[PDB]
C-alpha cells in the first residue's frame, strides 16, 4: 500500500526566499520530490511534521478542508504562507479510532481557523500536496511521544489505509541538525553552523542512502543529541514505522543550510 | 514627563479561564469553571482599573523565538486565535492596539544592551493564546494599549542560568524604555507555576471535582514559593528559582517572571496573592507587586 | 452609647484548617495544608483586627441541643478540645473568655421573643470543636471575649422551614441584645456549604493532590450561592436556601447563616469573598458583610 | 462465648439525679443489669453507644485507659460524669483489622483526652463495667451505617472474641422513643412525651420479652420511624448481631421516661 516515501524540510526559508542560492536549491529539490510523489500515484498522503505540537494526546487532522494565510512566528519578514489543505476524513477518523487500541489516546481535530504548522504548509506548497487529488492524514507531534510511539503511530495509519484499500505516500517533515544561529545574519552567507553538525548530517544521510536500517537505528539517538536534531528525528521514525522498519535504499535530492540549521530532501527507494 | 511602572502582576494564562468566563470573543460555551482563579482575576481587574495606565507590557511563553527577543510592532492587530492544543476550549476573535512607539524603544534599548531584537511588523500575525488570555483576564475591556514581547529560546536552548541572564537584561532594558519615553506602564508576567501534569482531560472540562494538583510536591513547591513572595523575600525566591524550575517544572523558566522583576529591580516588597488554583493539574497563582503604593514606581 | 453589629462573617470550621497552621495550642504536627482556605482566613483576620470588637458571637453546629437554645454562661472556660472524628488532626488546648453579660441578654431577649433559652453554668464544660476552630481561624490571639450559642435541633427534629424560623427569631433577639447592651459585636456563622463528602481520608491528610470537590453538583450549588452573595442579592440567596439544603446537603441547615443574617436584618449588600476551597470534598467559603463600610451597623440607643 | 446481653439507657439523668423517683428506678435497674452482667463471668464487654458518633470510618476504642470528667452538652445542669474506662486493647485492635475483611473501613482510637460519649460513661458507672476486670471493646455509631451493617459489626467482634477464647458480655447503649420535651419541665413531672410513643415502647418491649425475633424484626423500622427511636434502634441491632439473630426471652428490669424520651433496661435470656 505504501507506494512512495519522502523526508522534506519543515523550514519556510526555501519557499519564502528562494533567491538565496542554497535555499533556492532546497526549494528546487522539494519541488522535484513533488514530481516523484505524483508519479507514484497515491490516494492519501501520510504527513507528519515536527512543528505540529500536541501535549495532551495524539491529534489527527480531521477537517475536510483547511485554508488561510499563515505567518511564521519566527520568519514573518520574508512573506506569508497561504494554504489550502484537504484531508482524507475517512482515514483520519479511522486513525483516531485505531489509536487508543494501540495504547495511544487520540482525538480528531476539526475547527475553523485551526492553525496548521509552517512545516505542513511549506511541504504542501512546494511538493504540490494536500490537494483533492492527494489529500492528507496529518498526525501531530506529541511532545511526550517517543520515536517508538511515532513508529507505532505511522504503522497504525498504514494499516488503517490497508483495510480501506488505498495507496499511501509517506512524508516526514522536519530538519536535520538544529544549531540555529542566535543573531541575525546576511541570508546570502547562511551556512551550516558547525562542521561537527555538517559531518554528522553527511554521515547519517549516507546511512540513509545505503539503507542500513540497523546502523541508522543506533546512530539516531546519538546523532539527535549531538547535532540537536529537530525533535529527536521523530519525523524519520515516522517514515521507518510506515515502512515497518524496512527499506532498500534512498536518494538525496538536496542538502543545505537553514540559518545554521541542517535541511535536506530525501526520496526513499522502497 | 517621567516614566512609571505602577505594578507588576503574575498573571497566568490557562485558556480554560477565558473558557470559563463565556465572553463574546470566545466561540465555545462552558458551564462555568475555575471560579476560584477567576475570582482571583476579579481582584486583579479592579486593582488595574484604579491605576489608569498608558500601556500593558506582557511577556508570553507561547510566542517562542529562536533569533532574539521580538516585539509586536503593528498599530492594530486583529484575528482569530485558535489554540493548537486546546481548540475545544479556546477560539478567540481578538482585536488589540499596540504601543508601537514603546515597543520600538524596548527593542532599541535591548539592542543597545547586547541583546538581539526584532520588531514584528507583519499585519497578519496570529497572536498567541497566552498573550490573548492574560490580557483578557486582567482587562477584558480591550482598551489599554499593549506591548507583546516574545519569549526567547535561551533558557531551553542554552541553559537556565544563561537564559535567565538574557531575560534579566531584557527587564533592565524595558525599564529604560519606559523611563526614556515617560510611559505609565504595568508589567504582566504571563507565567504559570508547577507544570508537571496528568494526561487526563475530563469528558466535560469544567468538572471541578476532577480538578486538583497533579503532584503533592508540585503543590508544596508552589506554596513555598508564593509564601516567600507574599513575605517580601524576593532575593530568596530568586535564589530558589533554579531548583524550583528543575523539580516543579515551572513555566517561569520561559522568562517572564525574571523579566518583570528585573524591570522593577528585584524589589524586597511583599506581594498580594489574589488566589492560587490548579488547571489540568498545573499550579496557577494570580499575584501583584504594588510599586506605586510602596513608592518605588518612579523611574 | 450605641449598640453595633460591626460585621458578619461566614467562618467555616473544618479542623483541618487549624491543623495546617501548626499553632501552639494544637497538639498534632502537620506539613502545611489547605493554604487557599488558610490565606482566605488571613484577610478575614486582618479585617477584624481593624474592628477591635467588644465581642465575637458564634453559632456552632457542633453544640447540638434539644431543649431550646443555649448560651455559654461562665466567665472563663478552658480545656483540651479533641475532635471525635479527626482526633488525628485536632487536639486543641483552649482557654477563652465569655461575655456573660451579653450572653444573658441574648437568653433574656430570646425568651421574651417566644424561644426557650438556657444558660450554660457548668464550669467543667468542654467547648465544642467547631466553636474553637472558627474562633482560632478568625482570632488566634484569644483576646476578644466571646458569646457561644448552641445550634437547636429544630431544623432536624421538626423540619427545615420551622427550624429556620427559630433561627430567625434568635437572630432578631441577638440584635436586640447587642443594642440594649450597646456592644460592638462581630457575628460568626460557623457554617460549611455543600457537605456531600467522601468517607475516606488519605495517608497524609495534608496531601493536597488528594483534595477536591466531592461532587460537581455540590461545587456548582456553592458557586451559584456565593456568586449571589457577591452580587448582594440576599433575598435571592434565602429563597434558594431550602433547595440548597436539600440538594447540596449544606451545613447552613444548622442555622448559623440564618441567625447571622436575621441579626443583620438581611442586608441587600455585597459580600466580600476571601476564598473558596474544599476540605474532605466539602465546600467552604470565608466571607464578610461589612456593615460599617455600608453604614448599617448602628442599631440604636442603649439602655440604662 | 456470648454469656450475657443487655440493653441500657444512654441518658445520664438516671445516674445524675436519682432523687427523681422514675429516674432512680431506671438507675437501680441498670445496676441490677450490671450485677447480672458480673454473674455471667465475662472476660470482655462488647459495647455500642448511640451517642458515640462517627462519620468517616468505624472507630473502635483502643486506648488501654481513658479517664476524665465528662459534662453532657444537653444535661450539664444535673452534674458531671467522672470516669475511668479500660479497653481490651488486644480484642479492640483485632476488631480494627477485621472490620474491612467484612467490608467496613475502620481505625483504632487512642488519644489522650478523647471524649468518651455520655452513654458509655453512664453505663460503665451504673453497671460497674469498663474496669480492668470487665474491660471494654467499644465500637462507634457511624451515621452512615445501617442496622444490617451494625449487626455484621457486632457479629465480627463476637467472632474475634472466639479467636481469643474470651467470654463476651454484650451491651447496647441507648434510648427507646425519642420525642424529648422541647421546653424545660419539673424533673419530678417527667413522663413519656406522648401516648403513641408509650404504646410503641410497650409493644416492642413485649415482643422482646416474649422472644419473637421475627415479629421484632418486622416492627423495628416502623417503630424507629414512628416513635423517633434513638438512632434507628441500631443499639438493638448491635445486640441482635452479637446473638446471631437468636434469643429465648428477655426481662425488662425497668421502663420509664427521660425528659419525654423513653428508656428501658433489658436483660436478654440467650
Ligand atoms: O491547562 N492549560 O491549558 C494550561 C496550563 C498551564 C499553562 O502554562 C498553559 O499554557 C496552559
Ligand atoms: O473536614 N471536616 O473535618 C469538616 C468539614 C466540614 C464541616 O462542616 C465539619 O464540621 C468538619
Ligand atoms: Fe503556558
Ligand atoms: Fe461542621
Amino acid at each position: 500500500t505504501v507506494v512512495s516515501a519522502f523526508l522534506v524540510p519543515g523550514t519556510p526559508l526555501p519557499q519564502l526566499k528562494p533567491e538565496v542560492p542554497s535555499w533556492g536549491q532546497l526549494a528546487a529539490a522539494t519541488e522535484r520530490a513533488g514530481k516523484a510523489l505524483a508519479a507514484s500515484r497515491p490516494d492519501v498522503v501520510l504527513v507528519y511534521s515536527t512543528q505540529w505540537l500536541a501535549v495532551l494526546d495524539q491529534q489527527w487532522l480531521t477537517r475536510p478542508r483547511s485554508e488561510g494565510v499563515h505567518v511564521d512566528e519566527n520568519w514573518y519578514e520574508f512573506g506569508d504562507l497561504a494554504y489550502d489543505i484537504r484531508a482524507d476524513t475517512a482515514l483520519a477518523e479511522a486513525c483516531v479510532t485505531s489509536s487508543p487500541l494501540h495504547g495511544v489516546h487520540a482525538r480528531g481535530v476539526n475547527y475553523d481557523g485551526f492553525p496548521i504548522d509552517t512545516g505542513t504548509i511549506t511541504a504542501c506548497t512546494l511538493m504540490g500536496i494536500g490537494t483533492d487529488a492527494f489529500p492528507l492524514v496529518v498526525g501531530s507531534n506529541n511532545l511526550y511521544h517517543s520515536g517508538e510511539i511515532t513508529e507505532k503511530l505511522a504503522a497504525l495509519a498504514v494499516d488503517c489505509a490497508k483495510d480501506q484499500n488505498k495507496r499511501v505516500a509517506v512524508v516526514g517533515v522536519g530538519g536535520l541538525s538544529g544549531s540555529l544561529f542566535r543573531e541575525e545574519i546576511d541570508p546570502r552567507e547562511d551556512r551550516i553552523a558547525n562542521e561537527e553538525d555538517d559531518k554528522w548530517n553527511r554521515r547519517v544521510l549516507k546511512l540513509i542512502e545505503a539503507g542500513d536500517v540497523s546502523a541508522l537505528r543506533e546512530a539516531m539517538p546519538v546523532y539527535a543529541k549531538e547535532a540537536r536534531v529537530d525533535m529527536g528525528f521523530k519525523h524519520l521514525h515516522w517514515i521507518l514505522g510506515a515502512l515497518k522498519g524496512k527499506f532498500s535504499g534512498a536518494n538525496v535530492l538536496g542538502y543545505g543550510p537553514s540559518y545554521g540549521s541542517g535541511a535536506a530532501v530525501i526520496e526513499f527507494r522502497l | 514627563m517621567q516614566g512609571e511602572i505602577i505594578a507588576g502582576f503574575l498573571a497566568p494564562h490557562p485558556p480554560h479561564l477565558v473558557y470559563g468566563e463565556n465572553p463574546p470573543q470566545n466561540e465555545p460555551r462552558s458551564q462555568g469553571g475555575w471560579e476560584v482563579l477567576r475570582w482571583a482575576y476579579e481582584r486583579a481587574r479592579e486593582r488595574l482599573d484604579a491605576m489608569k495606565p498608558d500601556v500593558l507590557l506582557v511577556h508570553s511563553p507561547h510566542w517562542i523565538t529562536s533569533v532574539g527577543h521580538h516585539f509586536l510592532g503593528v498599530p492594530e492587530l486583529s484575528g482569530k486565535s485558535v489554540d493548537p492544543i486546546f481548540p475545544n476550549v479556546f477560539r478567540y476573535d481578538f482585536s488589540l492596539n499596540v504601543d508601537v512607539e514603546l515597543a520600538e524603544a524596548c527593542a532599541e534599548e535591548g539592542r543597545k544592551a547586547g541583546l538581539v531584537t526584532k520588531m514584528m511588523r507583519n499585519p497578519k500575525f496570529r497572536v498567541d493564546y497566552g498573550t490573548i488570555t492574560t490580557l483578557h483576564l486582567i482587562r477584558p475591556q480591550w482598551d489599554i494599549p499593549v506591548v507583546g514581547i516574545s519569549a526567547n529560546n535561551s533558557p531551553y536552548y542554552l541553559n537556565t542560568k544563561e537564559g535567565m541572564s538574557e531575560m534579566d537584561v531584557l527587564g533592565k532594558a524595558t525599564r529604560e524604555a519606559i523611563r526614556k519615553t515617560g510611559r505609565k506602564a504595568v508589567l504582566l508576567a504571563s507565567n504559570t507555576l508547577s507544570h508537571w501534569h496528568f494526561h487526563e482531560e475530563p469528558t466535560i472540562p469544567e468538572d471541578m471535582s476532577k480538578e486538583y494538583p497533579a503532584t503533592m510536591a508540585g503543590y508544596q513547591w508552589d506554596i513555598r514559593m508564593i509564601e516567600l513572595m507574599r513575605q517580601g523575600k524576593t532575593s530568596e525566591v530568586f535564589k530558589l528559582l533554579p531548583q524550583f524550575i528543575d523539580e516543579a517544572f515551572a513555566e517561569v523558566k520561559s522568562g517572564a517572571f525574571t523579566w518583570m522583576h528585573a524591570a522593577m529591580q528585584y524589589p524586597e516588597l511583599a506581594a498580594e496573592l489574589f488566589g492560587y488554583g490548579t488547571v489540568i493539574g498545573t499550579g496557577n497563582a494570580v499575584m501583584e507587586w504594588d510599586l506605586r503604593k510602596a513608592g518605588l514606581s518612579m523611574l
